[PDB]
């Protein structure tokens, strides 16, 4: 099973979230280029164990608390352990996710294995993947998560 | 005008019909209140510590010049308060059970 | 007002002849959703959700007014804690008594 | 005049008074405009792992 | 608030203290001298004037 | 009220131009693109106790440093008597409300780049006419000057008169029981900021005493066993909340007034101040008083860097020249702990522990700053943090003299 888990709709490895506007081919389940900002890479920050956020006054934009218990600037690269997401999806959906859609930040979701699901589309007509993800986020809670689309 | 909160000053210094004795009382009462003042920013740490770090919290607050949060009490006050509890109970020790 | 002598017909006819549409129905659209969700509005200091900008504007115009509002004495003084919001499920808890 | 030094004395310091001996009727003082905040907060729970 | 001092025992208090006695004859006593009062000061001033 | 001031711009550290960029000019915490009355806008609303800093503002002092450098390029009217422009940006109006791109109607002359230019308000007559609205410029310019004169840490002034604290001040002081030093500094900045004030004022004298009291507590000379006038500053354990020192009033013993009037200039001699809030707060608070009252006397040039030698209205070596002392926080903490055990607040075992804790805490400050410096080399174009050398963390300076002054000051 550990060698053929894909046949049971189970995938391994982490999940990335980067705004990509492609015109040609796309293959999320079999990437060709090396993934960016592997954990421990330069300027890569891992969220704190509470996933809390702090506001700032008069123009200064909020900051996120890393594992070092230090507020950090949201823009850049970030790593989310799944559990932190499960307890802080709301603040993520309210502050981090918009920055992702702006392409000003990249997020790596750490989760060893997970159930995935697919959705096919016609490559000819226009499409935007954001609503599907936004729905998927809306159904995460401290208890469990829906399969990755 | 000093420390103008946009339109209005935070405190003023004026001279008017006023007897010293009453003024002396009023000033001390202010001193008493300010002695009870607590810095609000420390609340979040108080919460986090009291929660044994099981909770992490944020409480934003604006910092104006004149701001009063009479919530602090020294250990002496509490210790005295505890002793007072024993005294008021002394006639009927059974009254402590509801605790 | 100011006079608005209409222009010559021929010029108007020529101008009206050349008027391409502004928006067309093209399947290919490279559509892009809004960056910020327009369906809900949150109070940036207490994170209360709202359905419209007007409702949110009033809430901060009431609940988050740091005015030195009254030169007359305030009728009431509130307790330290008014409310808390649990992030993990978006439930707001009200102090059993803030007044 | 003894009860009105703060009004008719050219050598009157601000806020001074001989309280233990007699009572003056006209004096200088501070009037305050304190503010009484209320707190609304957000609390986050620690992750499982 | 303060009734026990009047209702029971001698009201002529000096400085409150609580203690417990161990069988070994050792006595552990904890005094509770009050912190700096403010009303008391101005009251004494009022009496003086 | 005071109607004239003097000042001096920053010094380029070998670089050819003032060390800031347009984005800095675009991201000030106050009103859009105005440097005045903005040195606290980044923390007007606060939560928690964590210091506030960011990638391009990585130290608590960083924002003020940038503001100081920014002002250095646009204060020509107080030197050349005329408004100028730099890189196509100038003031909106002669009142200097804020900065804006130059209009294409009557472009002002381009500013000639220079450093350490002396300043005199009398070079710009319109300031006197519009004093009621240009008042905050006085405070900020003075603050910039007080930092520019030092290569290592802001300079500020202390004094204590022979008379006891006047009653009027005591009435004002009690409003500030139980408030931390940082908040007080913010209040002090606002006071001298908005409207012109007479040098003689209950509020002015009040803040002056506050500055003296805090220093007395800083050395540990003032504590709950020996108050100034019932007042003193409380301290938390350095291992946690090392900066939440607050003001307290107490009914205990009072220190007797000094034999003669005491006054001196003070400075931090180690880079620690750049990321330690209390140094900034204390310096700004004292500087605020000097801003409204002017400088009591010229400063001694002897211990100052080269560019500060002999500034016209600032430094001198004559007779009426107040000396300037400097100190290092770590030995200062050691002295403060020693006072506490001598006064009997603590046992020697605790005193040993406190020194270990503080030294460990200070080490992190050094480690943070030194790593941050290489991340922001001064040759990049902007100076978020002031350059230093590793040996600067070990200098003891005149710390021994400093505590001696406090002992002579409160007695």
């Amino acid at each position: 099973f550990m060698a053929e888990m894909n046949l049971f709709n189970v995938a391994r490895g982490n999940l990335y979230l980067v705004q990509t506007a492609t015109n040609g081919n796309w293959s999320p389940m079999a990437p060709v280029a090396a993934p960016p900002f592997v954990r421990g890479g330069p300027n890569v920050r891992v969220v704190g164990r509470f996933g809390t956020i702090v506001p700032r006054p008069d123009g200064l934009e909020p900051q996120l608390i890393d594992d070092g218990n230090v507020p950090r600037d949201i823009a850049g690269d970030w790593v989310y352990p799944s559990d932190v997401l499960q307890v802080s999806v709301a603040v993520f959906c309210d502050y981090v996710w918009p920055m992702v859609k702006a392409g000003r930040t990249r997020v790596l979701v750490e989760l060893g294995h997970y159930v995935y699901t697919l959705h096919y589309y016609d490559p000819q007509i226009s499409l935007d993947e954001a609503p599907i993800l936004e729905e998927w986020l809306s159904k995460i809670n401290p208890a469990g998560i829906p399969p990755v689309p | 005008a000093n420390l103008i909160g946009g339109e209005v000053s935070a405190m003023v210094e004026c001279m008017e019909l006023c007897d010293a004795l009453t003024l002396h009382i009023r000033e001390t009462y202010v001193m008493l209140l300010r002695s009870m003042h607590q810095d609000p920013t420390q609340i979040v740490q108080i919460v986090n510590e009291c929660a044994n770090n099981l909770l992490n919290s944020t409480i934003p607050i604006s910092l104006r010049p004149t701001i009063l949060c009479p919530w602090f009490a020294s250990s002496e006050d509490l210790r005295l308060q505890q002793v007072m509890h024993l005294v008021n109970i002394s006639s009927n020790t059974a009254a402590a059970l509801p605790l | 007002d100011i006079i608005t002598r209409p222009t010559s017909d021929s010029i108007a006819a020529v101008a009206n002849a050349t008027k391409p549409a502004a928006v067309v129905s093209d399947p290919q659209s490279m559509k892009v959703t809004p960056i910020v969700n327009p369906s809900s509005y949150v109070c940036n200091v207490c994170n209360a959700r709202f359905s419209t900008m007007s409702a949110l504007s009033e809430h901060l115009r009431s609940d988050h007014r740091d005015d030195a509002s009254t030169l007359l004495a305030t009728p009431m003084i509130n307790n330290a804690i008014r409310s808390f919001l649990t992030a993990w499920d978006g439930i707001r808890i009200l102090s059993p008594d803030v007044s | 005049p003894l009860r009105w030094p703060g009004l008719v004395d050219p050598n009157y310091r601000v806020g001074t008074n001989d309280l233990p001996n007699r009572i003056t009727l006209y004096n200088s003082l501070y009037r305050y405009n304190f503010t009484y905040p209320t707190l609304d907060g957000i609390m986050y729970v620690r992750s499982a792992t | 608030l303060l009734d026990g001092l009047a209702l029971y025992g001698d009201p002529r208090i000096a400085d409150l203290s609580a203690a417990y006695l161990q069988y070994g004859g050792n006595v552990v006593r904890e005094h509770v001298p009050p912190g700096p009062s403010h009303i008391h000061r101005t009251l004494q001033q009022v009496e003086s004037t | 009220a005071q109607r004239q001031f003097f000042g001096l711009t920053y010094n380029f550290y070998g670089q050819p131009a003032p060390l800031f960029d347009l984005n800095d000019l675009q991201e000030l915490a106050g009103c859009y693109a105005r440097p005045w009355t903005s040195r606290f806008s980044h923390l007007a609303i606060s939560t928690g106790s964590l210091p506030v800093w960011s990638a391009r503002y990585p130290s608590v002092a960083s924002r003020n440093i940038i503001v100081n450098t920014l002002l250095g390029a646009h204060l020509n009217p107080f030197a050349g008597g005329q408004v100028t422009s730099h890189q196509g940006i100038t003031w909106r109006d002669p009142v200097l409300s804020s900065l804006a791109p130059v209009p294409a109607i009557q472009p002002p002359p381009v500013w000639a780049v220079a450093e350490n230019v002396p300043l005199d308000s009398n070079n710009y007559p319109t300031y006197v006419l519009n004093l009621s609205s240009m008042w905050p410029i006085n405070q900020d310019v003075h603050i910039m000057t007080m930092w520019a004169l030092s290569d290592q840490g802001p300079i500020y002034h202390l004094e204590v008169p022979v008379d006891p604290m006047p009653a009027a001040t005591t009435a004002a002081l009690m409003a500030y029981i139980g408030v931390p030093i940082a908040h007080l500094a913010q209040t002090a900045y606002r006071f001298a900021g908005q409207l012109p004030q007479s040098p003689d004022s209950t509020m002015v004298s009040t803040i002056r005493w506050l500055s003296a009291i805090w220093f007395g507590s800083l050395t540990g000379r003032l504590n709950r066993s020996r108050t100034c006038n019932g007042f003193y500053f409380e301290f938390a354990k350095p291992a946690l909340n090392p900066d939440q020192a607050v003001l307290k009033w107490n009914d205990g013993a009072r220190a007797a007034p000094p034999a003669a009037a005491q006054s001196s200039y003070m400075r931090c001699i180690s880079p620690h101040w750049q990321h330690q809030i209390v140094e900034v707060a204390g310096a700004l608070m004292s500087q605020s008083v000097t801003a409204v009252t002017g400088l009591p006397a010229l400063i001694d040039e002897a211990t100052l860097p080269a560019w500060s030698q002999g500034v016209a209205n600032l430094t001198g070596n004559g007779q009426g020249v107040v000396p300037c002392l400097d100190y290092n926080p770590v030995p200062m903490a050691a002295a403060r702990h020693l006072q506490w055990r001598q006064d009997g607040l603590i046992t020697a075992a605790q005193e040993a522990q406190l020194n270990n804790d503080y030294t460990a805490y200070a080490l992190t400050i050094e480690r943070h700053l030194t790593a941050m410096l290489v991340a922001n080399p001064i040759a990049a174009g902007r100076m978020p943090i002031q350059p230093f050398n590793a040996a600067d963390f070990g200098q003891a300076g005149q710390t021994a003299a400093a505590v001696a002054l406090a002992q002579a000051m409160f007695v």
